[PDB]
């Protein structure tokens, strides 16, 4: 999984040698960058449920279609809505693991690997996930650096569906 | 490959869950003692050849038998490809201090190594014997209270003994 | 040449992806620890002098035979002793490199690179130059994390000997 | 590879000569702007989606013939290998802009980069009209001063711009 | 460019053979299969205008936000309008090429390749121009074997945005 | 790779034998039918997409436990690889049906695959499931009385049958 | 075995495709030749005695010498005569298996791989097989595409021998 | 590569045209005249032997130098090589026939063949007579009127003697 | 590999031993009848073809069940794999010949040989009928007194014999 | 060319190495046996015509059909005769070139590269050239390691005919 | 194991072909210059201790420091002159197993192969056991080509460790 | 690769001759000055290391600069690349020296060897300096005439300067 530690060891393994004061400085700016990421991920935590609630209503207001037509893939039924509801928390939960592990790693493994293949076979726009994604974005009230390294995480979801 | 934060991660996703405050102060803990991980880590790194030498030295005088003719490590090659292990163990070693986590440890040294030792023959228990000499003298080193800002690390000695002891039971 | 940077941007050009949060996080670590760095590497430049020519001596005391055995080798002439003076500068430059670079680049590339082919071709004993790098860290003067960058690519100078 | 570091480094290399304190205080200096340096790299990569999208659009808005049948970015692989060639652009800029130097995005990216698009048959003289249409949009980005510490980066965005019309030289 | 004939070839020139009796079979049913993918050929192409307005309505009814919400990507301006058009005329003039030189070569070769790329880039959705080739598949008014041609090729580009 | 005339082929050189009226006979009838055999082969890869997609919902409808976290076809990487293999056995059974021998389908897709979903754990079972949802829509597809000439496919719809089924004890 | 039906599969398993028009093009092309190649090895299996001993015979009289010459590479002893019988069957039981399976793939298989291995092993001349192979193709009585079949086949194992 | 039909496809492509009569009249005669180029495909293939060893025996008749000590043709080594560079050029030109397009002989045969032969000193003048050699006798093959429905032909072995003449003039 | 010499050697170097005259003197024996080794080996290979055709025309004729329809050395492929693997085994063996020692052939040929008979089903047994036909044939050849400076080659054909039972004692 | 010497450079320049103890015997081992080498290799040379027009006629006594049939292939045109015996002076040229050389590579190079495609596209058969290998080796009248040298060359002609 | 013979069988089993002539006089070079090799390995096997004790005071005049130094890598204590006389017989037991074997292998594979690896570990000079190597050669009390045979083996070492 | 035997050999065969006395005489002459040439590559080979040793010492001590920081010899990854051409060159000098023929030294050593050194910068005329310099030291080693059987070999002598100034001459 890519954080900035396996890929200090990474890059040491690679070429057979030990650490050296190259990786080490790239892992204290990990454990330095900590303190912005740890209270980013434990906002969102805490205010989860009104960001997913939030995020849904953004995304049914700006593409209303998706709540009056008929088919598995829109939120027109209870059960449709639960399933977007629950891809927008994946989505939240992800940036609060790339907080927590330092890097894009967590997303990169249990998101964005098979995006494509199955926002096309089952036919999901990205267009919604990027909505619900720039409203978080908008609305996680984070300050400062916090709110650096959220975006940084969240614009990199955009990135992956654009 | 996993680091302690990875670690949390997956075991997280897994159930599906968000990250708990248990968890959050857990990995927040880790961090305060990040400082102290790194000279651990720097300390046996910057002294890897003074420990696999002195190790070999020593194994070798405790088990003369491994270096008289029709020993395991008898020739230079034999010898040159015993201390190349020793020292491709402490490295997979300050791999894991740094992760803070033994999986690189497993995945990429240790599986396979005792199936590997007994197919060429050679005396894994001699091998575990070498890796306490390190383990010994690394913490030793890590250790040394000397030119360094005082504290305790006792907690993360026992770690990196952790992770020695894991590379000689593989073999053992 | 190998610094905390070009392996940021190496990882990132390996896998075929732009930056990311992991990668800059390493940079930052980098430009953290620079503080340290350079005033190490200050120390050593101004008082360069003084730690070669001492660092010579601590090398004819330890084995004084390489002042009186005949041979091209050793420094038992005054072209020999400049050649040794010579050698001993170039690892002490090589070492502000790595300071002011962030890596083992400078020394990776323009010492370490061909040392075990040269030191035998010629019959240089490298117990020679370790000597000379034990005085150099233990009369730096350094303290502090300044002192903890010189000596760790001091030590890396010794282990590429041992 | 080089950053602005190894760079210093190997001109005194070259002279054998120790760094002077003009050297010493130019690069303490680089380093009391990195933070500037980071907020750009960050801002422009994520954007990068929207900067080569906008800087497609209106390339193909202006040079409506690149796109109608017989065009060189006619076709989804040939519009597909354009919009390509323009994140692989803005991606060694980027790479540029963290490393205070243009070696990476000249031995992997703009070197022999003119004569491909000569065999091939693209107009590098769109794709010079490319990269100075992300160029404009980076800029935009990077030194938006909302949202961050306020100060000047006018320096930084000036060698951001530096990068940028190497790339466009070297194709048009 | 794939045709069967091209594939007979290939297949020969891999493994360094002349043709057989193997291969000069598969191009014989090219050549009677030729008659009836003719006049599917010629029948779209004869009516492709109307073809090309009715299916763009299709799409504008079945996806009434296409002409009502802003962005580049809608067809809520005349100029989106003449480019969702022009792209509907794309698929069914690939369709005739693919009927005249007998496989997906063209289609392949012209539309496929890069339409995933395409596709997230411009923000187009697949269901929109799979729409547009259901309705060509249901009113080109081709009967017998010309129609099992034509759907042949229209169904091989709608798997193509599946 | 076996068709049905590389078999019966196959079987005779075993003997020595050449072929007899019995065989002239059953191979001049397999040709007979050879028109029948392409419409249901074009009918399942026309609807391939539609086939895997609807008999993916399907399973995860009954299954749910397949995709809550913790699952084998939780994350888009797993779910991906699910609806890959689902789309890879579709194909190498269109194969079967146009050679009108199984021998490509074992070679080359069933050969060794329960032992792959043992090791990675995934529940064979729940893929026999699958498999023999797409066989029932298959079927639906290839004999839908509409829009052909009418006759008689029971024979060859039972023989696509005998392929999926074989599919679905192979990995069970 | 390379077949119209398995090289029509090979192709698409080759590229990861399912099958398309332009292999189904291929193997209606096979049913279709199927009727000629048909009554082509009925006929040769029905008259295959007759073939092979006026094979024989006419190989005895074009190379009078291969039934006088010593040694066991020659028809000049009754065992020799039943091997040359044998291996003459062997070629014409090969070519029905070619039109039956409509490719080269049997006698690909069973009789062109190892025949320059075995025909210098035990010193058997390719002109002996040719002769038998230019008699049956000139009395095997076919005509129209049915002889268009078997010569085709013939003619490969000659041009094989060559 | 591309055959007959993917050409006009092709041309049409680069114009954004539909097809016009002139064309679907154009390709559907071709289709009419499909089984003459079958025939001349097959009649050619199934003489390939003769039609190489004839060639090369009339051309060592002729230009005897090649063939003495220190000739391009001189050993088994470059003997061979000639008669496989023969049967080379003859399977590239039957390719041509049955795509009715060249293309195919001039991205993988003939192009860059002229500096080949320049390379390694041999004398493509020769290469070019044992070419027309082929020709001549293909020809004779091809539009040989005995055991083959009555017809003209003439079209087509002139298109076929293009092919050949394309190939000695590449060389020569 | 290994030869008569460096068996020696690595038999004293395991017991770290300089050689003894009971070596030295073997070795020089060794020495004296090298001449009689190389006419052996120069024997055999100059009639290896003719070793394996009558060794194989003699098989075939003792079990003609190998050679008719369904049987294993049946088809051209199979017999020119059986030729092959005759040869293979000859050849092998006439290097142990020239190295006075049977580890080449054991670790280049008939390590794991048994095995590979069993996996693709031919009659090892048979193979071991073929291995001393040869030997038979090459052991007349090698020792044939005429035209060769007459003496005692018994120890030496002896050894040799050995080579060929190694082999047919590792596939029957 | 494959010889003694070259074999013992490629061995070394294989691995990297100079020469050695090893290779240097195995040039001396070429060295001495050039003695009974050359003077093979003189005889057969001046004696060569006789051998020629010998070898000749014992393939023309063995296969007398060669003389009788009709065909490029045979002798039974003074242009045919005139190239048998070319061929035959071919081998046995080939056979001093060997000996003078100490090894394999001018036949290899010269004569056995492409044998067999030749001898089969011209349709000569290695029966003939095989005998007139056997009468060489029977009548160029040498004796001990002469003919020793002589037969090893010529048997391996015939084992790459055979 | 790097003998003539293995190199000789090692060259034919690399082309996958039968020995000739051109190996066998490879090996026939080595069964000669045996008799040479041999007297020589037993001449130094027979005053192998004197040549030893005799070879560590040549070490210990030439370099007397190595006499009275502290260090485990040092013969200043009985237990390291054991060691050193012990790497002197390791080193002439190898030159008679090469004599014997005909070539480097036995020093190859036994001595060569990690020499740099453990000359550096344990801080060895390989100027000691050059000036022990130079003693050996100039007074082993060989005359002729059982002198060459010793002093290209013993030079070999020597170039092996400068 | 040739030597002084197939380059005769190749030299008849392309007038398609055999060999004359006077080219048996001279062949048979080579023959009898092996022992010369065996001794010459033998004493060269067994000095090589000192040879490009002292060569080196001398090469930087008349030309300083190579060594001198922003040299081509500067640097340990410079200096060790110029010391291994050194050794490469000597290496396939003594491999002319044993064939007799400079071919081996042309096509896989001088041939390209100047344009490889006007790319990277390195001056050739420094490397013919070296050249020559370790020509006189190999020629000193080689006609020693002490501990050698007396006799001339200042034919063989005069052939080895040859095959430097050769070398010498490709890149100077
Ligand atoms: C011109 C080359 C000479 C010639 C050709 C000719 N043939 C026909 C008719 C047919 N030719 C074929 C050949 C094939 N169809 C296949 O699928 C294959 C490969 C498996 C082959 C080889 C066939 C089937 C026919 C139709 C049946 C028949 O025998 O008639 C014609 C007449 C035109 C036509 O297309 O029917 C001609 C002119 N005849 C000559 O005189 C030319 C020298």
């Amino acid at each position: 999984m890519k954080t900035p530690i396996t890929e200090a060891i990474a890059a040491a393994d690679t070429q057979g040698r030990f650490l050296s004061n190259t990786e080490l400085q790239a892992v204290d700016g990990r454990f330095k960058r900590a303190v912005a990421s740890m209270e980013a991920a434990r906002a969102l935590t805490n205010n989860a449920q009104s960001l997913i609630d939030g995020a849904a209503q953004a995304v049914y207001q700006k593409f209303p279609y998706t709540t009056t037509m008929q088919g598995s893939q829109y939120a027109s039924t209870p059960e449709g809505k639960a399933k977007c509801a629950r891809d927008i928390g994946y989505y939240l939960r992800m940036v609060t693991y790339c907080l927590v592990a330092g890097g894009t790693g967590p997303m990169d493994e249990y998101l964005i690997a098979g995006l494509s293949e199955i926002n096309s076979t089952f036919d999901l726009s990205p267009s919604w996930y990027i909505e619900a994604l720039k409203y978080i974005k908008a609305n996680h009230g984070l300050t400062g650096q916090a709110a650096v390294e959220a975006n940084a995480y969240i614009d990199y979801a955009i990135n992956a569906l654009s | 490959m996993l680091d302690a934060f990875a670690k949390v991660v997956a075991q997280a996703d897994a159930r599906g869950e968000f990250l708990t405050n248990a968890q959050f102060d857990a990995l927040s803990n880790l961090v305060k003692e990040g400082n102290k991980r790194l000279d651990a880590v720097n300390r046996i790194t910057s002294n890897a050849s003074t420990i696999v030498a002195n190790a070999a030295r020593a194994l070798f005088a405790e088990q003369p038998q491994l270096i008289q003719p029709g020993g395991n490590a008898y020739t230079n090659r034999r010898m040159a490809a015993c201390l190349r292990d020793m020292e491709i163990i402490l490295r997979y070693v300050t791999y894991a201090i740094l992760a803070g986590d033994s999986s690189v440890l497993d995945d990429r040294c240790l599986n396979g190594l005792r199936e590997t030792y007994q197919a060429l023959g050679t005396p894994g228990s001699s091998v575990a014997v070498a890796i306490q000499k390190m383990k010994d003298a690394a913490i030793a080193i890590a250790n040394d209270p000397n030119g360094i800002t005082p504290g305790d690390c006792s907690a993360l000695m026992s770690e990196i003994a952790g992770y020695f002891d894991r590379a000689a039971a593989a073999v053992a």
